[PDB]
RNA sequence: UAAACGCUGAAAGCAUCUAAGUGUGAAGCCCACCUCAAGAUGAGAUUUCCCAUUUCUUUAAGAAAGUAAGACCCCUGAGAG
RNA sequence: CACCUCGAUGUCGGCUCGUCGCAUCCUGGGGCUGUAGUCGGUCCCAAGGGUUGGGCUGUUCGCCCAUUAAAGCGGCACGCGAGCUGGGUUCAGAACGUCGUGAGACAGUUCGGUCCCUAUCCGUCGCGGGCGUUGGAAAUUUGAGAGGAGCUGUCCUUAGUA
């Protein structure tokens, strides 16, 4: 009959949800993290269009790395020049720009297309427990249970 | 539909996997396509559908 | 110090121990005694 | 400590002793602060200094609007210093060449002399093929690179338009100071054509 | 043969605080704080003090012997302190302290200046004996450390700064 | 931080650079020095300037038509090309 | 071995330009020493930089001369010929030794012998136009990020001391 939903941009209502990080490991909250952004916890959602909500990312750097992850695992880029190699420990970007390291991990599991990236931006990681989006009414999202 | 079913799930407190699982022993055979439609549409129906599913998973 | 993939006491008062996960023998008698594996 | 000036050549002097050094002559007639940068207004501490007095018809109301403060007349050139004591200025006041000393060193930055498109030879300083002996390489920018990764790796320095860069020279030595002509002679070669800008400061290194 | 089970006493008239972490004690020579372990339970008693762990496995021996050790040290050093005795041996070497400041001429070009922190002091009895005094006895032995390492001794004839009585195999150089 | 050397310290009454705790340590790593750099579409920040016009459609983030601040065309040129 | 290429994937050496690996030649840190000292030996960490000018030979290699702190080893189509050379090797000429009855040939030498191409795309080095950056403009700017640079001798003194 060809009578599924199928969203489109701007009916469905984005909300804000505050996701605080301390001492949750890095890959767990970002998973909970990426389905939020996409909007997979929602019925609506639909593949080809943007539906998920915005996310508020607060202690960014409390949060937790499990083994030797703090001093072993590597951020590797490269300046695309000869020999151009870049590294960073996982531990040095979470003491000093944690908003980074949590927004590395969202992109890697968001989808690496147009909508991946824009639905990237509705991310905001913020190091500390206190953020410029109470205008936005954000509201606390408890996911003890969902890692 | 199986995206959507597994959201509203989620809401009714409950996985796609554990749903699906309670309809069939509740011998519901909606299948996903109107059961996508009702998570989008009829919530409340849904509901009904998601509490038989837990109902028969409890006995 | 004798870095080698085999590590042993070469005297009595030699002591095998680990530090950082790497075997080492340390003997107080005789520095040449000193092992590490790798 | 910092100023702006104006590159007016170069010439010679006899210190004492007798000997004989190469100076460059530098004209800075007064400076003005023209604005105080500060953490609670733009995040960093800095003050911007302007020179070279312009004619009113050369400058637009923005510019006329923004020199008012310090009321002065529009300056052709203006420029911030870091690495000051901001208590020591204020819109409008001045900065002389007496902020400097003989003896001080300073580094001095300057615009290269533009010389235009410019082959690999004489912009990278590489080598010529040979002249003779059937060679057909004379003035080329050698091999692009290996075959392997089907590209060109970036860096692979070529031909392209040579100088009209931002240098510094460090270290050098403020040999006079002549407070009635604005003048700071300073040891050595600096960079920039002639009536160019250029900007003294206190020596980093230092 | 357990040293988180052995007790400590308190002689003198020490006394400790007790904290959800940080424990502290205090004394004639001072004071001391360590952040003790959450898991080994310390016992009190009006001079005896007792560590008891939770159970007996690898990590929980470990953790206690440590922390038993840990407060018996605090208790000693705000008792007795501790002090490490170094004697520098060469034919011009000599060490001469200025209130927190110590300098040694041990041989070469220039002399080696060091200094105390707070908690520490040198005592220089003689220009080739000096004594590292403190209350923290990891503080003493670093900064005893620091010194001996100044000019280590050398085998052959000995010259050198030597923590007092510790043994130097010297060799017969020809 | 590497190799290396520790301090304190148990597991393992001892010993022990380590498990906790804590330090020294390389032309190497991050800075430091020089240059580029907000198309960094995450497009940042500061100072200053202009001022809310007209007409028709429609409540339109409408359309066009004079401008303001300003910029360019054109022209004389070089320290630029 | 015979899997791509025989309706063509150009072969040695050199030049130009480099870049990467570390099993490090020098410089840096360190353990052991049959390490007195000055020298060293061996091993560990270390690839940041540097690591030569000639005689002979087509040469690589190698020997030699003279230096240097050092005169590293390798990969990149034994890197790099739509970037260069073409001395050697594989054309046609000719000759020597040798083999052949012979035309000829190498189990070998020697003299001489055409190296074409106007860059479409990507890539690389420079320079503009458009629009964006959410009112329109003039200036000054933070720096996410990126590149550059990174070497080393000798002498003096400490001290003719340890
Ligand atoms: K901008
Ligand atoms: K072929
Ligand atoms: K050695
Ligand atoms: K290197
Ligand atoms: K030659
Ligand atoms: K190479
Ligand atoms: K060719
Ligand atoms: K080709
Ligand atoms: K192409
Ligand atoms: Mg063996
Ligand atoms: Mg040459
Ligand atoms: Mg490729
Ligand atoms: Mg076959
Ligand atoms: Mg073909
Ligand atoms: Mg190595
Ligand atoms: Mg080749
Ligand atoms: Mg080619
Ligand atoms: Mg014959
Ligand atoms: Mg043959
Ligand atoms: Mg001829
Ligand atoms: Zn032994």
């Amino acid at each position: 009959m060809r009578t599924t939903y199928m969203a489109k941009a701007g009916e469905v209502e984005r909300k804000w949800y505050v996701v605080d990080a301390t001492d949750v490991p890095l890959g767990r909250l970002s998973a909970v993290v990426a389905s939020v952004l996409r909007g997979k916890n929602k019925p609506t959602f639909t593949p080809h269009v943007d539906t998920g909500d915005f996310v508020i990312v607060i202690n960014a750097d409390k949060v937790k790395l499990t083994g030797k992850k703090a001093t072993d695992k590597i951020y590797y880029r490269h300046s695309m020049y000869p020999g151009g190699l870049k590294s960073v420990t996982a531990g040095e970007l979470r003491d000093k720009n944690s908003r980074r390291l949590i927004e590395t991990s969202v992109k890697g599991m968001l989808p690496k297309n147009t909508l991946g990236r824009k639905q990237f931006t509705k991310l905001n990681v913020y190091g500390g427990a206190e953020h410029p989006h109470a205008a936005q009414q954000p509201e606390v999202l408890d996911i003890t249970n969902l890692i | 539909w199986i995206a959507r079913i597994n959201a509203a799930a989620r809401m009714n407190g409950l996985s796609y996997s554990k749903l699906m699982h309670g309809l069939k022993l509740a011998e519901i055979d909606i299948n996903r396509k109107m059961l996508a439609d009702l998570a989008v549409n009829d919530a409340a129906a849904f509901t009904a559908l998601a509490e038989q599913a837990k109902d028969a998973l409890s006995k | 110090m004798k870095v080698r993939p085999s590590v042993k006491p070469m005297c009595e008062h030699c002591k095998v121990i680990r530090r950082k996960g790497r075997v080492m023998v340390i003997c107080p008698a005789n520095p040449k005694h000193k092992q590490r594996q790798g | 400590k910092g100023i702006l000036g104006k590159k007016v050549g170069m010439t010679q002097i006899f210190t004492e002793s007798g000997e004989l050094i190469p100076v460059t002559v530098v004209e800075a007639t007064p400076n003005v602060v023209l604005q105080v940068k500060t953490v609670e207004t733009d995040g960093y501490e800095a003050i911007q200094v302007g020179y070279q007095d312009k004619r009113e018809v050369l400058s637009n109301k923005p510019a006329k609007g923004h020199v008012a403060k310090a009321n002065t007349a529009p300056k052709r050139f203006i420029k911030e210093f870091k690495n000051v004591e901001l208590g020591e200025y204020e819109v409008g006041k001045e900065i002389k060449v007496d902020v400097f000393q003989a003896g001080d060193v300073v580094d001095v930055t300057g615009t290269t002399k533009g010389k235009g498109f410019q082959g690999a030879i004489k912009r990278h300083g590489q080598s010529r093929g040979p002249m003779s002996h059937g060679s057909r390489y004379h003035r080329r920018p050698g091999s692009m690179g290996p075959v392997a990764p089907n590209r060109v790796f970036k860096n692979k320095r070529l031909a392209g338009r040579m100088g009209g860069d931002r240098v510094t020279i460090q270290n050098l030595e403020v040999v006079k100071v002549d407070v009635e002509r604005n003048v700071i002679l300073i040891k050595g070669n600096i960079p920039g054509a002639k009536k160019s800008l250029i900007t003294i400061k206190s020596a980093v290194k230092a | 043969s357990r040293i988180g089970n052995k007790v400590v006493v308190l002689p003198a008239g020490v006394e400790i605080k007790q904290d959800g972490n940080n424990i502290t004690v205090k004394g004639p020579k001072g004071e001391l704080t360590r952040e003790f372990s959450s898991d080994i339970k310390m016992n009190i008693e009006g001079n005896e003090v007792t560590f008891i762990r939770p159970n007996d496995s690898k990590e929980m021996k470990t953790i206690h012997g440590t922390t038993r050790a840990n407060f018996n040290n605090m208790v000693v050093g705000v008792s007795e302190g501790f002090q490490k005795a170094l004697e520098l041996i060469g034919v011009g070497y000599r060490a001469q302290v200025q209130g927190n400041k110590l300098t040694l001429n041990v041989g070469y070009s220039h002399p080696v200046e060091m200094t105390a922190p707070e908690g520490v002091t040198f005592e220089v009895p003689a220009n080739t004996q000096v004594i590292v005094k403190g209350i923290n006895k990891e503080v003493v032995g670093e900064l005893a450390a620091n010194i001996r390492g100044v000019r280590p001794p050398e085998p052959y004839k000995g010259k050198g700064i030597r923590y007092v009585g510790e043994f130097v195999r010297r060799k017969e150089g020809k």
